[PDB]
């Protein structure tokens, strides 16, 4: 019955955002709660923010 | 009866380092000007960075040119970390043509007076075939902060081509900014502090020009308190 098929792709590229579910190796999940700015993050003695 | 600080020596350690000091600070204003500057420099410095690339015979990012040894998905992730400082205009359109076997450093961009590349030892891609040839037309803009390609689409205005490869642009000439108030010493004053803003740019913006454009972003904003509207 089928006459002619067509197949299309789409390479969507999804960033990270609140809701995504990161997790380490030792079974400690967690849903990303907020994406801070560069300078609200606790900086150690030489400015390198965590 | 107060004291006001003045600029002092700028120990330009390296090309991307700096150490600007603010000599005569009254007591108590050490951490007040520092952290009110570290939160301005790291946030709102106008820089320039690539906006959209365009290669000769490729249609989308996930292609793979013949002759080069990177997918196009990594030629854009290497341009995004390109540092360049236009002087005259607001935006440019660079160029890049090369042919032969050997790595295509950033120093092969066509030379203009205003545009001034800073890291000419950069690497962009490789060429690995005698009849290979790459020819792109990079773009450059001014701005601040960070504007991902998805959100710079709302102002697309009918981006007619299908050869335009959009890059995300993170214009900012600062990377990390420490600072540590310490015991300054005027000739006779029991307690005067010194601020030492150990900056670190990406070779783009002058240190003394940052602080003179991070103070007036504060001193222009405090007006709304000096005149309370009610």
């Amino acid at each position: 019955g089928v006459l002619k098929i067509v197949k299309v792709y789409l390479a969507v590229k999804r960033r990270i955002q609140p809701g995504d579910k990161m997790a380490g190796r030792h079974g400690n999940k967690g849903v990303i709660s907020k994406i801070n700015p560069i300078e609200d993050m606790p900086y150690d003695e030489n400015g390198t923010p965590v | 009866e107060f004291l006001k600080p003045r600029l002092v020596d700028i120990e330009q350690v390296s090309s991307t380092h700096a150490k600007v000091t603010l000599e005569p600070l009254e007591r108590g204003f050490g951490h007040t000007l520092g952290n009110a500057l570290r939160r301005i420099l790291l946030s709102s410095m106008p820089g320039c960075a690539v906006t959209e690339v365009e290669i000769d015979g490729v249609l989308h990012e996930y292609s793979t040119k013949e002759g080069v040894q990177e997918d196009i998905l990594e030629i854009l992730l290497n341009l995004k970390g390109l540092a360049v400082r236009v002087q005259g205009k607001d935006e440019v359109i660079l160029t890049l043509n090369k042919s032969g076997i050997g790595p295509v450093t950033a120093a092969d961009i066509t030379h203009d007076g205003d545009v001034e590349i800073v890291k000419p030892q950069h690497v962009i891609c490789h060429l690995t075939d005698e009849n290979a040839s790459i020819s792109m037309r990079i773009k450059v803009q001014r701005g601040r902060g960070y504007v991902p390609a998805s959100t710079r689409i709302h102002s697309e205005e009918d981006e007619r081509p299908i050869g335009r490869l959009l890059v995300d642009a993170c214009y900012s000439p600062v990377e990390r900014i420490a600072y540590n108030v310490e015991a300054a010493r005027v000739e006779q004053r029991t307690d005067l502090d010194k601020l030492v803003i150990e900056m670190e740019t990406n070779g783009t913006i002058d240190p003394e020009e940052a602080i003179r454009r991070a103070a007036t972003i504060l001193a222009e904003q405090l007006e709304a308190f000096v005149d309370l509207r009610d």
